């Protein structure tokens, strides 16, 4: 049984990680972003759109 | 002149110096008092408020030094590719650019630092602590500062909720600049209005609130029925 | 040449990019101070300058 | 995690229907890495702890 | 959206068939600006929703 107790914690710490895969992605995707944000010549209207995302 | 009038014009430097722009020797002079006031005061949640203050207008103060700091540094550096009155005016801008957004994150950080004072005067619930000369006197510096750090950076619609709380603590409604600066901003919200083509009814809201405090002013400053009071009845009338 | 003196006039003021304008005085500022800063490289402090009137 | 686990920075400078905007850009470049870099090790941790049981 | 989404002008001063004309040139081509600009931002906010599904 403590073998399956182990086994048990590994499916919520997979789980948990899925969830921190999703996250992680979005942060480079709002970093992708956050680089064409941070070119002054991009306008504010533009980046309103890019807020959107 | 007449006694008053004397005594007048002694309150108006007084208020004008009151909402002097922040220095060494004035954040000394304001903290020192508030100083005085909390010691007396002995609640923790007026102790807490005012180091909340404090913080705030801290990080106005750093920031002014940074600013000298920055534009010191620019000002020592050789530009070789600012030969042109296009690349001088190019790179000035850019100069006001980090100043005015690095100012704006120091106002951002300091209102945030204002709003805890007030969220901590808040928890004051007692009304016999609540009018107490210690208790009025910190809201009232808190909202002046918080007055002042929009109105540097021009955002004047944000300093009419914050004016108009202020005028309303134990006769703040009698300083000249209060007036002087609601005057101003609503000034602005009906330019605001004229440049937008907003609804009429924000038009004559926005003229009347300046006229009433530019008049309000005038009063303070002059006396009624002085030569300026009667000429900005006669416009207004 | 009168005419050639408006058109210059005319090319200044009405010379636009991505809806930018420029040529005419709409430089140092504006509503906003938002001109042509460039952002070159990936990260930070890697921009390049244009002004021209 | 939640969205205050970074210097969680809304909107961006010039014009907006809220009342927030981003942060010195550089600063905000380098909050992006500090968001990125404490979620990543942060599966490391779980992965190292999956690598445990 | 439908044609009421912009300054829907029809028509142009002279004599007509319609009862109908637009208006100051300048801001006839400025609405319709605002009509494209509208609309594709519309999309860019469905195109932006589409890589959140």
């Amino acid at each position: 049984q403590a073998e399956r107790n182990t086994e048990d914690g590994m499916s919520l710490i997979q789980t948990t990680e899925g969830f921190l895969q999703e996250s992680n992605d979005i942060i480079q995707r709002i970093r992708t972003l956050a680089i064409q944000s941070s070119n002054g010549i991009y306008t504010e209207e533009d980046r309103q759109m890019i807020q959107v995302e | 002149l007449t006694e008053d009038q004397k005594k007048k014009k002694k309150e108006i430097m007084e208020q004008e110096s009151l909402w002097k722009n922040p220095d060494f020797k004035g954040y000394n002079k304001t903290f020192q008092e508030l100083h005085q006031l909390s010691k007396t005061f002995a609640n923790n949640q007026f102790r807490l408020a005012l180091s909340n203050y404090q913080s705030g207008v801290n990080t106005i103060m750093k920031n002014r030094d940074w600013v000298e700091q920055y534009r010191k540094e620019e000002a020592e550096k050789k530009r070789l590719d600012e030969k042109w009155y296009w690349q001088k005016v190019d790179r000035k801008a850019r100069e006001e650019r980090v100043v005015y957004r690095e100012k704006m994150k120091a106002k951002q950080d300091a209102l945030n630092y204002f709003s805890k004072a007030i969220n901590h005067l808040d928890e004051i619930k007692n009304p016999d602590l609540r009018e107490r000369p210690e208790f009025k006197r910190l809201l009232s510096d808190v909202y002046r500062s918080w007055i002042m750090a929009e109105y540097d950076l021009q955002n004047l619609p944000q300093t009419i909720p914050i004016l108009e709380l202020y005028i309303e603590i134990d006769d703040n409604e009698k300083e000249y600049p209060a007036h002087k600066y609601l005057a101003s901003a609503y000034s602005f919200e009906e330019n605001m209005i004229k440049k937008t083509k907003g609804p009429d009814d924000m038009l004559f809201k926005y003229r009347y609130k300046k006229n009433v405090h530019l008049l309000r002013a005038t009063e303070l400053k002059y006396g009624k029925d002085s030569p300026e009071y009667k000429h900005i009845v006669n416009v207004i009338n | 040449v009168s005419q050639l003196i408006d058109e210059v006039d005319r090319i200044a003021s009405q010379a636009e990019f991505n809806k930018m304008n420029l040529l005419q005085g709409d430089f140092a500022r504006g509503s906003r101070a938002t001109s042509m800063w460039f952002h070159i490289g990936p990260n930070m402090h890697q921009r390049e300058r244009v002004f021209i009137a | 995690t939640m969205t205050a686990r970074s210097l969680n920075l809304k909107g961006q400078s010039g014009e907006l229907l809220s009342l927030s905007t981003a942060d010195k850009s550089n600063d905000a470049i380098g909050t992006l890495d500090a968001a990125l870099t404490r979620i990543s090790k942060q599966r490391a941790n779980l992965g190292a702890y999956f690598n445990r049981l």
